[PDB]
């Protein structure tokens, strides 16, 4: 009835260019008759739809259909909004959207795409409820602590009541109007947010003049707060994901002391390792079970031109030559020949620079000439010696004819204005090394996979991106707009704002990234709170579940005399002894502990430095004994094939040089200097003694092997990505500050490089021609860059830069070349999307591979910890309890009865419900009356709670000492018993509140009774408990890895420049603060900020500062060193992490 | 301009109250000093300009002759009101009424017109 | 910035001592104008008499014999934020013992706040002839030298014990 085909490819033609008039920010006005004809189109499709079974209480009508209900409905707000209609237009000018959310109904296969996601939803139902149990429970403890905490600022103490002028000019003083007063805060020079403060002693300082008093508005704009129990879920759910984490990890030690860090790892290494890993695993197995199911469900006009024109055949002798090229083709040899000019090329156009002498850039450009003209005469001579309809059949050769086409089109064009995205095309030649590899090979199918099988998938992911992404732009574009100034304080668009669709689209993709709170902050900031939570917390959770399911349909698709032997015995028996083992692990856990006590406040507690610089001669006497022995004990040939015999041996000797060059007098001396930095290097000793770490590592090392080659893959990716970069911006990441203003000139004072230095020779060191020091200059800086995009930390400067950026010598202006944004967008799809993916899927068919070898065992537990695993496996099961049966009493079988009835759980339950909302309700400047009731519910419900207790005991106290949730519940009520007594008595010789506020937070361990009644959390909790060993064993492993670097940290990065992300706190002058950076880094979180003050310059610093109290001297490190640093930190973490995510997702698939 | 909301076109009596309004919908609700805004009225479409009613810091009428002793204020320039009243209009008031104003947190300045007749 | 750390409290005849006195900001982000005054008594004398000033460019010494000559400034170096103050004593002689106060008075800058600030630091030294090594070296030295003894007899009792237990397990087959 009129579904002829043509009917459903004009609609989409139709609906495309609905899709594109909407992506259109402001419509002109001769479009409104374009936007008059869609409609009509649509309609007319609704017509077409109502007299083809049109009438609802018929069956098989299109009322049944759910989307013609969105056909419909979108039709009828077409027809109220061409006329009067409600005065939110904006609003109703979004609901829209529903036209280009048609696409999903009428392109075919969306449907079971939408399907497949509602499964996976359905799913993972479970681990949403734990997750929000667990927020509401971390959510609390945190109230509890920080409340009010982050308001705590540096107020000008010293009140100067001669001046203290009011608003209307009273003369008189006010205190609630001192106190908000906004510059009557510190807010340290360069920052925006006034500087946090804190009363403790290892908590924030206060300058000379200034109290540490909360006062006023609390920070980023007044949505990062503990006060009250939103914003602490807020700030929780931001710490779940991970994102800008940093900012609120450095806000709340600031305020509240560094000692409040174990409470976030605690919830790093519960909520957001933990619990992501759960949401992914589950979302996996939801796929994977419906991806089987999928698996049992399956159980001649135009040929005569081609024998004719397509064939060179037409005189014998060029059929001569052909027969004599394609014989001089030699294949054997030729395959070997291109691949070693492919690697020589692309190796040739690595070598790239911003500066280059002209015999350099000579040369390049002869290389290049001198290898596209090789592969232009090996494309004309394969087309001559067999036939070109034949070489087109083969789509890899008419992949290479694009690529020679597109060469060949480079000499011609030669002086075309701007376009060096066109040279980079060459780069797509070592591909053709694909052929050979099997991997890179892989990567194409993966590549392939995810524009083939799944094109649909990703059709509907584009589909979303863009239906999110104009939602945005109709909903806040005006607002962005309206109020510029409230966010922007130069009342200015901000870089990432919703006013134009691409910038929409940005935003959508960053959400997408991860980083949606410092734009969610932002968009509240402009058009209110409600709207932009609702539709980030939409975006976030559907585009990640789109994306996810992506991922893992990709991997998917991928995947599928006689003295001497005597003694010798007598040492081996002394080496054997467990217990001298145990007495020299606590030697090496001392040795490795004086280290901790190196740092720059050294020059105080002499008598430590020099107990401990003393000390050290007898630790290295003491191992230099132990390797003597060992050596004797086991046999020159039986140590030095050991390699942590190696290791031992290696770190002794070092030492003992270092001592020898003490004794000698050569401590001063610059390579003795030099070599005691290595003094860091000594706990890894605890590799060869502990057996959790030792074991550990083995399987990363056995892991190795199938890994290097997926590494040099994303290696050679990346190389690609970082010559098309560095083509790109070569030399275009150069400012002009001045710096007593410190604003980037714009492009109309100076524009070139010649300018600016004639701004040097004017003025004097005022002005500074400087580089952004993360940069595509080269490959080696393209490689650091690039790893600093795809770890999505530090690119928000590379690419602020990059749009920037307009010529090699040119100063940048804002956004003059804002579309470089999608290479960044192509990069992180590209090679930290599908690379990842092909890493993730050769880790996990290699992890299964190693499990199967061992019998399906864990490869990360000892033996004694296997045994464990085995115990509470078989101890996992139902156990008869017995059911304590009723005593020979009436009123003691009256009240058994009335414990015994599961209305009485049920009463229980609900009353701790009313009590965990009760510390809900709790806020900062809450109302004294109210802080009275809430003080008079909590005494009611304490009292309840032990007369239950108390009832229960009276009942069977003997046979109720039985269980252990009736131990956790003695324990939780007996302790609020004890902190309600404190608070009673508290005026006593011994007040802290900080122990009140933790004797408080006690009470919150009440609420955990809530997972006895629940069986899917308590089987999860079950598996996190499980799994603990194998956490246990890598935790210790990335403890002594953060030991190590913190060690390095101390010598090389202390007394360097407080610049950006090492402030007075968090920095590496110290023990404590070293391993804060080094966990902060541990997430990869800010390691850009902690990376960047190393990476200046003498210009940036001063090379003889006089640092009172200590001899040393110069204000920052060696940029060399700190790249090695945390590039290789990051790696090492990274690769740690990882095992730790194995750990918990696969030890979770076998649970179920 | 900016986002201003004014009645298209109204009606008065002859002698009767007359009731003029000018809202403005943007950021920064409007506070009281640093806030100004403007209020001028022409007794023809090409005629002369004649400012009538001002606030700089405070509310400042002008006291022109056509409004000795005419035009109030008494709105809510927070609830988005700085609207004049005249009481008593006359033939000769038939011309236009401008409303400018502007926010210092913001950067938006703009205007509204307003369009007043009398009838015999 | 802030490592403070007390000066020695001992300074051998005829050589050369570092009077040191650090008192660092509590932020080492503010800019501060300070100067700074010497108080000094010898043993068995009455109150403190100023000796050495120095404000932001120069040292100006009192003109008592005490010190002339002798006293030289090793605290920052033309800075105008003090941040390190040490007087450096050369030729020092017996008159140079007693008690040492520096007095460090800050002028903090900020936005439109300034603050002055006073700081006293106390520091006792005493005058000898012979640099009596400090306790903590020789209980060093001493601890040292004795768990190095004691770590070897321990071991060569072990492989004593060993040896003769081996030998008659060895000798029965
Ligand atoms: C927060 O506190 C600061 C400092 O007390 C306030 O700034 C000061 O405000 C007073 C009156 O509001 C100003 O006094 C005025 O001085 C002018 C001359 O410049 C004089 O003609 C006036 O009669 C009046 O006495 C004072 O100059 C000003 N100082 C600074 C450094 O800004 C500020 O107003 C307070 N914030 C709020 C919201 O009240
Ligand atoms: C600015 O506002 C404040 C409060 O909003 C005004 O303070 C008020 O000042 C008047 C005039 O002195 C006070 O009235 C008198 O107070 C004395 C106090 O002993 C009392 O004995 C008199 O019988 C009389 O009530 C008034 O109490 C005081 N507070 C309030 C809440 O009104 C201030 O005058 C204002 N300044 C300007 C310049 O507008
Ligand atoms: C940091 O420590 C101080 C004291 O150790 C905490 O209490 C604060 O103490 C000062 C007095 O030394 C209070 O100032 C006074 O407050 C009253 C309140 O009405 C006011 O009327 C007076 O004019 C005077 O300003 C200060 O209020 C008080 N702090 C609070 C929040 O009341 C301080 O709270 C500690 N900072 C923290 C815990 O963040
Ligand atoms: C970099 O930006 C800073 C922004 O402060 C520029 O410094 C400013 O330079 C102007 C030059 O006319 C100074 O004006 C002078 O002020 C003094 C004292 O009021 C007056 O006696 C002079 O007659 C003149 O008007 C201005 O004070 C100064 N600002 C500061 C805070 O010192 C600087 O020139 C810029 N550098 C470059 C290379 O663009
Ligand atoms: C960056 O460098 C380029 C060339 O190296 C500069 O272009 C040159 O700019 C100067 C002044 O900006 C021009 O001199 C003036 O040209 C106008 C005609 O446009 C003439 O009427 C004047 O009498 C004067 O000669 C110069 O012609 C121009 N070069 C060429 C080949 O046209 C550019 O200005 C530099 N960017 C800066 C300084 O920001
Ligand atoms: C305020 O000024 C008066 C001058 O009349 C003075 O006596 C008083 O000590 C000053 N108080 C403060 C806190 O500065
Ligand atoms: C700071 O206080 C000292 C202590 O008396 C005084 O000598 C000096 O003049 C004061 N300086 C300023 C700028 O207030
Ligand atoms: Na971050
Ligand atoms: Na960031």
């Amino acid at each position: 009835i009129l579904i002829h085909s043509v009917f459903s490819m004009i609609i989409m033609c139709t609906i495309l260019t609905n899709c594109v008039f909407m992506t259109f920010s402001n419509p002109p006005d001769w479009s409104k008759n374009v936007e008059y004809t869609f409609t009509g189109i649509y309609t007319f499709e609704s017509l077409v739809k109502i007299i083809a079974r049109g009438f609802c209480i018929d069956g098989f009508t299109f009322l049944r259909d759910p989307w013609n209900w969105l056909d419909f409905s979108v039709i009828m707000m077409a027809y109220i909004t061409e006329f009067v209609n409600l005065g939110n237009v904006s609003a109703l000018r979004t609901f829209r959207v529903l036209r280009a959310l048609k696409t999903i109904s009428v392109i075919p296969g969306l449907k079971t795409i939408v399907g497949a996601l509602i499964q996976s939803v359905k799913k993972l139902s479970d681990v949403m409820i734990l997750t929000v149990f667990c927020l509401s429970v971390f959510a609390l403890i945190g109230l509890q602590l920080f409340m009010g905490n982050l308001r705590n600022k540096c107020v000008v103490w010293p009140i100067n009541f001669n001046e203290s002028y009011l608003e209307n000019g009273t003369k008189g003083f006010d205190w609630e109007e001192y106190i908000n007063n906004k510059t009557n805060f510190y807010t340290v020079p360069g920052m925006l947010e006034p500087l946090l403060c804190g009363n403790s002693s290892d908590a924030g300082q206060c300058p000379e003049g200034y109290q540490c008093m909360k006062a006023g508005r609390n920070p980023n704009y007044g949505y990062t707060s503990f006060d009250t129990f939103s914003w602490a879920f807020l700030a929780l759910f931001r710490l779940m994901t991970q994102d800008y984490w940093e900012n609120l990890y450095q806000l709340t030690l600031r305020a509240a002391g560094k000692t409040y860090m174990i409470f976030f790892v605690l919830v790093i290494f519960v909520g957001s390792f933990y619990l992501v890993n759960l949401i992914l695993a589950v979302v996996a197995m939801a796929y994977e079970e419906q991806n089987q199911a999928t698996l049992e469900e399956a159980e001649p006009c135009w040929y005569k031109f081609a024998n004719t024109f397509l064939i060179w055949e037409c005189h014998p002798y060029w059929i001569k030559l052909k027969e004599i090229v394609n014989l001089i083709v030699m294949d054997p040899f030729v395959d070997l020949a291109i691949t070693i000019c492919i690697v020589l090329n692309t190796l040739f156009m690595a070598m790239e620079h911003h500066p280059m002498t002209p015999q350099f850039e000579h040369v390049l450009a002869v290389g290049n000439l001198v290898f596209t003209g090789i592969f232009t005469a090996e494309m004309f001579l394969k087309l001559i010696a067999m036939d070109p309809y034949y070489y087109f059949q083969e789509g890899w050769n008419i992949f290479d004819g694009f690529i020679v086409s597109l060469s060949l089109m480079e000499l011609s064009l030669a002086d075309v204005e701007g376009l060096s995205v066109l040279r980079s095309f060459r780069l797509l030649r070592v591909f053709k090394l694909a052929k050979s590899w099997p991997t890179l090979n892989m990567l194409i199918k993966i590549i392939g996979n995810s524009v083939g099988a799944l094109g649909n998938l990703t059709l509907v992911l584009a589909i979303i991106v863009f239906i999110f992404a104009v939602v945005g732009m109709q909903l806040f574009g005006k607002s962005y707009k309206e109020c510029v100034c409230k966010i922007n304080q130069d009342c200015e668009l901000p870089r990432w704002h919703m006013h134009d669709f691409f910038h929409s689209f940005l935003i959508v993709f960053r959400v997408l990234c991860g980083e949606w709170i410092e734009t969610m902050w932002d968009c509240m900031e402009v058009a209110g709170q409600a709207m932009c939570l609702i539709v980030f917390m939409m975006v976030m959770v559907i585009g990640n579940l789109v994306v996810l399911n992506l991922f893992l349909a990709l991997l998917l698709s991928s995947f599928s005399g006689k003295s001497w032997w005597i003694l010798r015995k007598t040492c081996f028996l002394i080496v054997e002894h467990n217990w001298f083992e145990t007495f020299i692990i606590f030697m090496i856990l001392l040795s490795s502990g004086a280290l901790a006590f190196e740092d720059i406040y050294i020059e105080q507690r002499k008598t430590i430095r020099t107990i401990l610089e003393y000390a050290d001669k007898v630790f290295t006497y003491i191992f230099i004994l132990e390797m003597l022995l060992k050596w004797t004990a086991y046999g020159f040939v039986k140590f030095f094939t050991n390699a942590w015999c190696w290791l031992d041996f290696l770190i002794v000797a070092v030492s003992l040089v270092s001592l020898i060059a003490n004794a000698l007098g050569y401590s001063e001396l610059g390579a003795i200097k030099s070599l005691r930095t290595l003094r860091a290097l000594r706990p890894l000793r605890a590799l060869s003694r502990f057996e959790g770490m030792r074991v550990v590592v083995n399987a990363l090392v056995g892991a190795i092997p199938s890994i290097m080659n997926v590494l040099l893959v994303c290696l050679i990716f990346w190389l690609i990505f970082s010559i098309m970069g560095v083509n790109l911006f070569a030399g275009k990441y150069h400012y002009c500050f001045n710096e007593t203003s410190e604003i980037r000139f714009e492009i109309e004072d100076v524009n070139n490089k010649t300018e600016c230095e004639k701004l040097m020779e004017g003025n004097n060191t005022e002005i500074r021609w400087k580089n952004v020091k993360i940069n595509f200059d080269n490959v080696g800086a393209g490689y650091l860059a690039l790893l600093q995009v795809a770890t999505f930390k530090g690119w928000m400067d590379i690419m602020y830069a990059a749009v920037d950026s307009r010529k090699p010598d040119e100063q940048p202006k804002y956004e003059d070349n804002i579309y470089m944004y999608i290479y960044f967008v192509i990069f992180i799809i590209f090679g930290s999307f599908f690379t990842l993916n092909l890493f993730i899927g050769v880790i996990i068919d290699n992890f299964n591979q190693q499990k199967k070898k061992f019998g399906g065992q864990d490869i990360f537990m000892t033996e004694e910890q296997k045994k464990y695993y085995n115990a509470m496996k078989k101890l996992g099961s139902k156990k008869p309890q017995k059911p304590i049966p009723r005593p020979l009493n009436k009123i003691q079988g009256i009240v058994f009865d009335f414990v015994t009835q599961q209305a009485f759980d049920i009463v229980i339950m609900m009353l701790i419900c009313l009590n965990m909302v009760t510390m809900m309700v709790e806020t900062d400047t809450q109302s004294k009356q109210m802080e009275n009731i809430l003080y008079w519910i909590n005494l009611v419900f304490v009292i309840f709670f032990t007369c239950e207790c108390v009832l229960k005991m009276f009942a069977l106290r003997h046979y109720y000492f039985t269980i252990g949730w009736n131990i956790f519940d003695f324990v939780v009520v007996i302790l609020s018993i004890v902190g309600m007594f404190l608070a009673d008595i508290i005026e006593k010789y011994f007040v802290s509140p900080t122990l009140f506020r933790v004797i408080r937070l006690a009470r919150i361990g009440r609420i955990l009774r809530l997972i006895k009644g629940a069986k899917g959390i308590r089987t999860l909790l079950f598996a996190l408990m499980m799994s603990l060993p194998a956490l246990f064993n890598i935790g210790l492993l990335l403890f002594l890895v953060m030991f190590i670097f913190s060690i390095f940290g101390m010598s090389n990065f202390a007394y360097v420049k407080h610049e950006a992300g090492i402030d007075d706190m968090f920095n590496f002058e110290t023990f404590g603060n070293s391993m804060i950076c080094l966990f902060q880094i541990t997430t990869s979180a800010g390691w850009d900020g902690l990376l960047l003050p190393i990476l200046n310059r003498p210009p940036d610093c001063s090379l003889d500062k006089e640092h009172p109290g200590s001899g040393f001297k110069g204000d920052c490190g060696n940029p060399s060193v700190g790249i090695f640093f945390f590039v290789s930190y990051i790696i090492i973490s990274f690769l740690i992490v990882v095992n730790m995510y194995i750990a918990i997702i696969l030890e979770n698939f076998s649970v179920a | 301009s900016m986002e201003v909301t004014v009645p298209a076109t109204l009606n008065v009596l002859n002698g009767s109250d007359a009731r003029l309004p000018c809202t403005f919908n943007s950021c920064y609700t409007v506070n009281h000093k640093q806030f100004s805004l403007n209020w001028t009225y022409q007794e023809c479409n090409n005629c002369s300009e004649e400012m009538f009613l001002q606030f700089r810091m405070k509310i400042i009428n002008l006291k022109l002759e056509r409004f000795q002793d005419r035009v109030e204020f008494s709105g809510n320039p927070s609830k988005y009101d700085v609207s004049v009243m005249l009481r008593n209009v006359q033939p000769e008031d038939e011309g236009i009424y401008n409303c400018y104003i502007m926010n210092p947190p913001d950067r938006h300045r703009g205007h509204g017109k307003i369009h007043l007749q009398v009838l015999m | 910035g802030c490592v403070e750390v007390d000066s020695e409290t001992e300074a051998v005849y005829g050589m050369t001592f570092k009077i040191l006195c650090i008192s660092c900001k509590r932020r080492s982000e503010t800019n501060a104008e300070t100067f700074t005054e010497w108080t000094f008594r010898q043993k068995g004398t009455e109150e403190f008499v100023k000796i050495l000033r120095y404000e932001n460019e120069v040292l100006q010494l009192e003109e008592d014999e005490r010190f002339e000559g002798r006293v030289v400034w090793n605290g920052s170096r033309g800075t105008k934020d003090l941040q390190d103050l040490s007087i450096f004593i050369t030729n020092v002689t017996y008159n140079h013992s007693g008690d040492y106060e520096c007095h460090v008075y800050r002028l903090l800058f900020f936005e439109n706040y300034e603050h002055n600030t006073s700081v006293v630091k106390k520091i006792h030294i005493e005058v000898v002839d012979k640099a009596n090594r400090d306790m903590a070296s020789i209980v060093s030295e001493i601890m040292m030298y004795v768990l190095i003894v004691v770590l070897t007899i321990w071991l060569v009792a072990e492989m004593i014990y060993c040896y003769k237990k081996i030998a008659a397990a060895t000798e029965t087959a």
